[PDB]
This record gives structure tokens, C-alpha cells and sequence, in this order.
RNA sequence: CCUGUCAAACUCCAAACUUACAGACGCUGUUUGACGCGGGGAUUCCGGUGCGCGGGGU
RNA sequence: AGUGCAAGAGCAAAAGAUGACUUGACAGUGUUCUUCCCAACGAGGAACGCUGACGCGAAAGCGUGGUCUAGCGAACCAAUU
RNA sequence: UUAGGCGGCCACAGCGGUGGGGUUGCCUCCCGUACCCAUCCCGAACACGGAAGAUAAGCCCACCAGCGUUCCAGGGAGUACUGGAGUGCGCGAGCCUCUGGGAAAUCCGGUUCGCCGCCACC
């Protein structure tokens, strides 16, 4: 399981790969969707691959994530211990965060938004033009690169 | 007229003969210089005029450039010296000019050019251990009437 | 193994490369059958403009025919060693060709599963000419 | 076999025992073949139909299965010929067969020959096959009184092996009421 | 292009690799297929009749009936439909 | 035999890629009716630039 | 090689050559594609059927002209069946 | 299939070569023209009739790789080329990094001297 973040706009952006990033349910620019590892996805992300930010998180960065970021499939509703007790399969976060990760559910299986809809990078990005191999944020991170995004993205 | 017109590689594969008429003949006189008898394995030093960038020659650009370093040749070696230089490279590129406005402007043929891409070996002369100083002058004269930067690699000699 | 492998007279072909017939009448009274008219193709300037227009005759003799004919034909002729063909054939001359070969060529000339025969079964120029040699002449 | 240009016939050409050209022509019917096919000694009538692999027989005879029935003379002639089709004929009826059409390969479609008599007796056991009555031969020469007037020019036995003397096309007859009789075990 | 003839732009579609060269076998031009089946569409250069037009090769249509010996097949050509006339001897069953 | 070069109108080879159909995932539609069909009204048929691939031309 | 003529393409027990027989270069009416990719548009064209009548062949079958892609023309008026 | 018939794929099956195999059996070459049929001339072929002889052809069986072909290993090569991205480099023609694909020639070493289907048959 993977965590795509849109880094790059829509504009000047070739349509077919527009298209692709509505098709994973990430229609504006910071926003994060958990995309599984399977081969018909592994294909998307890698159509994405210059105006994204992927990787695996850890446990406990995608804890936290979901904790500030995650929201109902309607309404605005905070997406605490209590609010997965109540409507997921799960009991608290933890369970749900586990469960992604392993690919056993996604968060619209569970009544919440496919997207985490994050605020922007604070102390700012590694930026835009380059890939994390050339000192950039675009493209495939490791679990930590990826985590201090995500964290950095609370 | 200049090599400017030419020199870059910008237009297509021009070359098929049962299409193109009048095309002038080749200003190179010879392919195979110094003793054509003997052979390549027979010379301990074997160094070659090496083009940097990818270019298009034209055939006086050619002639001049092997006229002026096998001249050298045979000035320092002599008429029936103990060498050989080949041009391995031939002028199959057929050249156009536009010499009315714009209005039919698919021009008449000129010339002829040797389409030769960066590392490519031009010259390549295959001499003995005391001639081989003789031979980096040859390609010296050789390369400055020629359109790229050149190396004079040396891919046969361990004896410095 | 030898019973198998020993030639016989195939086909005398007997031909006379006119140009324009009249001479039909000879080869009916020394061959002993029917002959038949011989055309041309591509147009030559000795005026022979015309494609399809007698320009000879040949026949084609078989069995008894053949041998009853060889009898009377080969005394008429020096036969050399240059005279011979790669695959055992001689000609001499009004050409008289005759076809020697071993006893399996009609696998070469039927309509139902035919092949080549192999070089090993071909007619060899030395075999052929031992064979002639074993039948009223001399060689050389 | 020259090059990797070189263009080498199909198989079945090569050996020069197919007709591709007549092959999908025949095919074309939808029908059956009813291969006619000969030997020097014997003769060959199968019913093949089309397949996914391959040609698919349905119901084949041979003149050497013909002895089974009560045939002491020779096995390939016009009496055996005929008499080899309608083997074939009935043994089609039996599988399902209504109709065929007549495949002679490689041989020629000469007035009265072997294979026009493998067509006269498959059509009489009772086959739909389109044919020609005056391409086949006369009802004698199909009992073989051809090779009995030659008999009749005796001096030196024709038959080498005791069958009889002076030949008997009366067995052509005898073999054909066998067959048009339905008890026989095919 | 020069002229808007049917054969325009088909020098490669139309030529068989040297191999593949002479009469085509009988097998696949005597094939039977049903309707409903799916169908690739590749004219076979050694075959000279109940071709379609070379525009239609690479095509995956749909069987729909018969008329003749020929096949009445659809595709969608862009957007619009076409019903094509095709022998079976350029005709390839999907799968 | 050896040795030196080429091809828009060459090819024993041969991609990336584009493309037909089908399944799957995705997305979308069944109160926001998609896909499709029928009808009313247009405007429009001087375009331009970047990038990639071009063809002509110094 | 040849296959009437550009070019590209097809063809070898043939689509080429020879020979012989023959007039399907036939009447009528369609389907489809093309003309006009997608996407509307005439004439023209081609593939593929049916009805009628024929030719050849043992027969399957082939012949809606020439192996395929050029060789074409509205309304009005006249002539013709 | 102790030799056959009809095929599918249509060279992995081609080209070339070595060895083996046939009493009432099979396939052939073979013997032979009264007839059906036949040759613009030839029972050569086609067609018909038949077994005195033969395993030399063909064919069937086993096998050889020199040529041609198929595929595989390794090397060439992740090279050549290339879909996506870049306020990366170069006066420029052009190049480079990241991401996703990925040859061809040739050399060396294996493979390949057909596979499969239906039918009939000591
Ligand atoms: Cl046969
Ligand atoms: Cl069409
Ligand atoms: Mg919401
Ligand atoms: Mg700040
Ligand atoms: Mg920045
Ligand atoms: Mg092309
Ligand atoms: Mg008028
Ligand atoms: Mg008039
Ligand atoms: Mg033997
Ligand atoms: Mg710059
Ligand atoms: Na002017
Ligand atoms: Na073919
Ligand atoms: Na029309
Ligand atoms: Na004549
Ligand atoms: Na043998
Ligand atoms: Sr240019
Ligand atoms: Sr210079
Ligand atoms: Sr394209
Ligand atoms: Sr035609
Ligand atoms: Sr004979
Ligand atoms: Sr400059
Ligand atoms: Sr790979």
C-alpha cells in the first residue's frame, strides 16, 4: 500500500494523466489518496510519476494522518477512536491504519472519504522540478522520506 | 559556398541514386594512401583522427583535408614511404540548393556530403614507431579543414 | 543388387534443326513411327519473325523401336569421350540423342509422388560409356 | 534451404501428394470426400470429413478387407474397384453419412477408370455423390468381361495362382448380392 | 497522400514476409464460424478475393450472420458502425 | 578470400509506441438517467505559441 | 520469367505457357464497403448475395470482364429498346 | 503404420550425407498392352492388366550439423532507440539526470536432420 500526494497542478498537465489522478480520487493539489499494491495500480502510479509524491508510510505516520486529515464520506466529522467504533469494522485508529496497510479494506469500504485532503508542507517541500534521487519531491520515497512529508503535511 | 549551409544534420537521407540526377562527381582523388600492398597488422602504431560531433562533411572539405595531411606524409616519410593512411568514410549524402522566391523551392543538386557521427574515425593511419610523430602532424593539418573539434587517439602504442 | 542397377535405353530422340518441313518424309522411313512438328520462341533477325511456325522435327523412340534403330546408327558415328553428358548421355550428328538410364526412373517421371533421383543412382559418364562399350563397339 | 528468403513448398506439395488448389475446391461443398485412392496391387476408398487437428475418417475400405466377405481373385482391377466403393458406401450409411463428393487426388478423371468405379459403387449403396453416368463404365466392363475376352486369348494362363482358367465375372455378382444383403457384418 | 485510391499507404499491409509467400493454406479460408463470434480482421495477401478494405485490418468485430459463403461481420470504425462483407480466408477466431 | 562505406521512395531483423476487442481494477450512471436516439437554436470554417516528431528552405 | 500500360502489391501441379471448347464483357434485383477515416454528401467504383438463363468440367467448382489499386460525367433535350 | 491412406501446423519440417529393411503380407521400382483411356511422336506419361524378378531408387527405420532454419544460455547490452518529467548542461547542432520500456549485428555454447491428428493394418 501506497500513499499518492498531488504536488504538481492541472494546468499545462497532459490530460490522459489528469485523468488518471481523478481516477485514484485526487482532484487538487495536496491532497492524498491510499492506492494498493496491485498491478493495475502500479501502472497509474507510475503514469503520475512527475507531478506525485509515493511511497509507503509507516504505521505510525499514517496513524496520524488519519487521525487530523481523515473525513466521513459526508460531513465534517472528526475521525477519532470513538468515530471508528462507531462506524468502521475496526476499534480505533490503529486497527483501521493496520488494515490499509495490509490491503484487508479501503476507507470508502469503511464510510470515509478516499481522500485526506492534507495543508501544505511546513518549512516547505524539497520542491516541484526534481525527483527525490536529484533532491526533489516527485516520485517513489522511502518510508521515512515519505513520513516526513506526510508529518510535515499534518 | 560555406559549411554552414551543411554541416548539420537537419535534413533527410538523401542518397538513393535512381531518383536523384546530376550529381557532381567526387573531388577525392584517393581512399587508400601511402603502400596500399601491405597490411593494417603489419605496423606496430596504428592512430586515428577522431570527430568530436556529429557532423556533415562535404567532399571538398574531404579532399582538402586529406590533401593537406597526406602532402605532409609524403614530404616527411616520402613518395614510398613505410605507411598507410585510409579515409574510411564515403560522400553518400547528396546536397541541395535553392538557387523565383520561395515558390518551388526544392533546390537543384550541388553536391555531396559523408554523414559522420561524434567518436567516429575519419583518418586512420597505421605507421611504425619512429614515423609516429610525423603522423599526429598529418591529422593536425587534417583537422583544422574540417568542421568538428578532433582527438588524435593512438590505439596501438605503448611506446612512450 | 546388380539385376536393378543396370542402364538401359530410355528414349532416342532424332532431330533435325531446319529453319523453315520437306523433311518429314526420311525420318518416318528410317525410325520406323510417326514424327512430330518443333516451334520456337523469341524473335530472331535471320527472318524468323513468327513464334508458333515449323522450324523442325523430332521423334521419340522407345523399347524395340529404340534398339531396332541403334543397330543401324551407331556404326554411322565415331563416338568420343568429350562427346558424353554429366548424367550419362550422348548425342552425335540430323542429331540422334539417346537417354541412358538405371531401372527406377519412373519415380522421377510419374504423376503420384514423384522425387529426384539421387546422385548415387544418377547414370555416371564412365558407366555409361561400359555399357555401350558391352554392346557391338568400341569407345575412346 | 539458400537463404532466409528461400521459400520451401507446404509439406503435403513437397512430397507431391496433395492438390491445394483442388483441395479447397472440393471443400468448398461442405459435403464429405469420399477419397478414391489406388495402388498398384490394391485400392483405397475412404469417407473423410474436416477436423480441428486434421482429416477426420468416418469410414474407410481397402481391397485387401474385400477377402473377408469371399473375393479369391485379385485386388487390383475394376471388379475389386467398384466392389471396394460400395464396401466403403455401406459402411458410411452406417455411421450417419447421407452424402460425399468424389476426391481423386492425383489421378486423372479418365472415361471408365478405376476411380469413376469406387464413385459407381459408393452412389449405388446408397450415397448422394454428384457424378456423371456416361464418365463412368459400361455395367461389363465393371464386372470384368474385359479381362475374361482376354482370357479367351489363352495359349499361356493370365492368372498365375489357381483362382480358375478361363475367369469367372460371375463372382463380381455373387460378391454384390452379399453385399446389398443387409444381415452382413461390416 | 498523392491519391485517395483504396491500395494508398498499403505497400506493408498488403506484402507477405518472403516466407510467407505462395498460395495460403485451405483450412482457414474453409473455416465456419457463428454468430456472435468475435473475429480479427487481417487480409491475407497470397488471397485475392473476399477482401474488405484495407482501412478495416487489425479490426475485432463481431460475426452477425452470413451472406453467401462470405461473413456479414460488425465493427465500429471511430464511432460509427459498419457491417463488412469478409470471406473467411481473412478471418482469425479470438482466443 | 581479404579490406572500406551507405539508403525518404532497400529489408534477413526490429523496438519504444499507437491501435481493435475482451476480462479485471479504477472512475462513472440507474431521484444528479449515464450510454443512446429524436428534434429546436447556434456560433464557426483569417488563428497563434510552447514542446515532441517532422517536410521545404542558407 | 510472365501476367496489355505508372508504381506498389498477388500468383508456380497457377493468376504464368500451350491447346481446345466457349461468350458470365449475360438479364433482373439487392446487401455492404468505398467515393466522403472518424462524420453528413452525388455520379462513379469494388467486394458479397439472391432470381433467371447459360458456358466449361467427372465433379466439387469457376465465370457479375482483363490478378489488385487509374481509364470518368448531373438536370433539361434528342435518338434508341 | 515390418514399409499404408487422408491431413493439420507449413523449413524445428530445407540442402547435403551415412547405415539398415521386405516368400504367399504393405508401398514401390517391376512385367506387360486385348480391352476403358492415352500421347499435336513416343503403354515415356496417363489409363488399363498382371506378378517373373528386386530392396538398387522411392518410401519406412536409425543417425550425422557442414549450409539453411527454430528456440535457448552466455557475451555484446540495459548498450542503440524510446513513452513521461526537469528554472539540468551546451553559442549551437546537441547532451544529461530521474521514471517506465528496450533492440539489432556478431562471437561462443546448446537445440533443431519435424511435431501432432483421424483411419486402416501381426
Ligand atoms: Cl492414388
Ligand atoms: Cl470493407
Ligand atoms: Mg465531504
Ligand atoms: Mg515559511
Ligand atoms: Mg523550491
Ligand atoms: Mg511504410
Ligand atoms: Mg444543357
Ligand atoms: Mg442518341
Ligand atoms: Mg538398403
Ligand atoms: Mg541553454
Ligand atoms: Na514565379
Ligand atoms: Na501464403
Ligand atoms: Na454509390
Ligand atoms: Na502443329
Ligand atoms: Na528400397
Ligand atoms: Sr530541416
Ligand atoms: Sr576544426
Ligand atoms: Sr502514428
Ligand atoms: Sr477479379
Ligand atoms: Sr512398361
Ligand atoms: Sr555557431
Ligand atoms: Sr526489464
Amino acid at each position: 500500500m501506497h500513499a499518492l500526494v498531488q504536488l504538481r497542478g492541472e494546468v499545462n498537465m497532459h490530460t490522459d494523466i489528469q485523468d488518471t489522478l481523478e481516477m485514484l480520487n485526487i482532484h487538487h493539489v495536496n491532497h492524498c489518496t491510499l492506492v494498493p499494491e496491485t498491478d493495475a495500480y502500479r501502472g497509474m502510479v507510475a503514469k503520475v510519476n512527475d507531478f506525485v509524491a509515493f511511497g509507503e508510510p509507516s504505521q505510525e505516520t499514517l496513524e496520524t494522518v488519519l487521525a487530523t486529515r481523515a473525513e466521513p464520506l459526508e460531513g465534517d466529522a472528526d475521525v477519532d477512536d470513538e468515530w471508528v467504533a462507531e462506524h468502521t469494522d475496526y476499534d480505533d485508529i490503529s486497527g483501521l491504519a493496520f488494515a490499509l496497510l495490509s490491503e484487508e479494506t479501503t476507507l470508502r469500504e469503511q464510510g470515509l472519504s478516499p481522500t485526506l485532503r492534507l495543508h501544505p508542507p511546513r518549512g516547505g517541500h524539497d520542491g516541484v522540478k526534481h525527483p527525490v534521487k536529484e533532491g526533489g519531491q516527485l516520485g517513489k520515497h522511502d518510508t521515512e522520506g515519505i513520513d516526513d512529508l506526510l508529518e510535515a503535511m499534518r | 559556398k560555406p559549411a554552414s549551409m551543411y554541416r548539420d544534420i537537419d535534413k533527410p537521407a538523401y542518397t538513393r541514386r535512381e531518383y536523384i540526377t546530376g550529381i557532381p562527381g567526387s573531388k577525392i582523388a584517393q581512399h587508400k594512401m601511402g603502400r596500399k600492398q601491405k597490411d593494417a597488422d603489419d605496423y606496430p602504431v596504428q592512430i586515428s583522427l577522431i570527430v568530436e560531433e556529429t557532423v556533415q562533411l562535404r567532399h571538398g572539405s574531404l579532399e582538402a583535408s586529406r590533401l593537406s595531411a597526406n602532402r605532409h606524409l609524403i614530404k616527411e616519410l616520402g613518395e614510398e614511404g613505410d605507411y598507410k593512411m585510409t579515409l574510411r568514410k564515403f560522400p553518400h549524402q547528396v546536397l541541395r540548393e535553392n538557387k523565383d522566391g520561395m515558390r518551388a523551392a526544392f533546390g537543384k543538386i550541388v553536391g555531396t556530403a559523408a554523414r559522420v557521427q561524434a567518436g567516429e574515425q575519419l583518418f586512420t593511419a597505421y605507421c611504425n614507431v619512429e614515423d609516429a610523430e610525423h603522423v599526429k602532424e598529418a591529422f593536425r593539418r587534417a583537422y583544422n579543414k574540417i568542421t568538428p573539434s578532433c582527438r588524435i587517439k593512438v590505439e596501438r602504442g605503448e611506446e612512450l | 543388387f546388380h539385376e536393378m542397377r543396370e542402364p538401359r535405353i530410355e528414349k532416342v530422340v532424332v532431330h533435325m534443326g531446319i529453319g523453315h518441313a520437306n523433311a518429314e518424309d526420311i525420318l518416318g522411313e528410317i525410325t520406323g513411327q510417326m514424327p512430330v512438328r518443333t516451334k520456337a520462341k523469341r524473335t530472331v533477325g535471320e527472318f524468323d519473325i513468327r513464334e508458333g511456325d515449323p522450324i523442325g522435327a523430332k521423334v521419340t523412340l522407345r523399347d524395340e523401336m529404340a534398339e531396332e534403330f541403334l543397330q543401324t546408327a551407331l556404326p554411322l558415328a565415331e563416338l568420343a569421350t568429350s562427346q558424353f553428358d554429366d548424367t550419362g548421355n550422348f548425342s552425335f550428328g540430323l542429331d540422334v540423342t539417346v537417354n541412358l538410364v538405371r531401372p527406377g526412373y519412373r519415380v522421377a517421371k510419374r504423376d503420384k509422388a514423384s522425387r529426384s533421383i539421387p546422385t548415387k543412382h544418377r547414370l555416371n559418364p564412365a558407366d555409361a560409356v561400359a555399357f555401350i562399350e558391352s554392346t557391338y563397339d568400341v569407345e575412346v | 534451404a539458400t537463404g532466409p528468403r528461400y521459400k520451401v513448398p507446404m509439406r503435403r506439395r513437397r512430397e507431391a501428394r496433395t492438390d491445394y488448389h483442388q483441395r479447397l475446391r472440393l471443400l468448398k461443398s461442405g459435403k464429405p470426400r469420399l477419397v478414391a485412392r489406388k495402388s498398384n496391387k490394391h485400392v483405397r476408398a475412404q469417407l473423410v470429413t474436416l477436423g480441428p487437428n486434421g482429416d477426420d475418417t468416418l469410414a474407410s475400405a481397402h481391397s485387401s478387407d474385400l477377402a473377408e466377405y469371399g473375393w479369391e481373385a485379385p485386388t487390383g482391377n475394376m471388379p475389386s474397384a467398384y466392389l471396394t466403393g460400395l464396401l466403403a458406401g455401406l459402411r458410411a450409411q452406417e455411421a450417419g453419412v447421407e452424402e460425399a463428393v468424389l476426391d481423386i487426388g492425383l489421378n486423372s478423371p479418365t472415361p471408365g477408370s478405376k476411380v469413376f468405379a469406387i464413385q459407381e459403387g459408393a452412389i449405388d449403396a446408397g450415397l448422394d455423390i454428384p457424378h456423371n453416368d456416361d464418365v463412368l463404365a459400361d455395367w461389363q466392363r465393371t464386372r470384368g468381361a474385359h479381362i475374361a475376352e482376354y482370357d479367351e486369348q489363352l495359349e499361356e494362363p493370365l492368372y498365375s495362382g489357381d483362382f480358375d482358367a478361363a475367369d469367372l465375372p460371375e463372382h463380381f455378382d455373387e460378391l454384390r448380392e452379399t453385399l446389398l444383403d443387409g444381415d452382413i457384418e461390416l | 497522400p498523392s491519391s485517395n485510391g483504396p491500395l494508398e499507404g498499403t505497400r506493408g499491409k498488403l506484402k507477405n514476409k518472403p516466407r510467407d509467400r505462395g498460395t495460403s493454406p485451405p483450412q482457414r479460408a474453409v473455416e465456419e464460424f457463428d454468430d456472435g463470434e468475435k473475429v480479427h480482421l487481417k487480409i491475407d495477401p497470397s488471397v485475392p478475393n473476399g477482401r474488405f478494405h484495407p482501412r478495416f485490418d487489425g479490426q475485432t468485430g463481431t460475426v452477425e450472420g452470413k451472406q453467401g459463403d462470405a461473413y456479414k461481420v460488425d465493427i465500429v470504425d471511430g464511432g460509427k458502425e459498419k457491417t463488412i462483407i469478409v470471406t473467411a480466408a481473412h478471418l482469425r477466431r479470438q482466443e
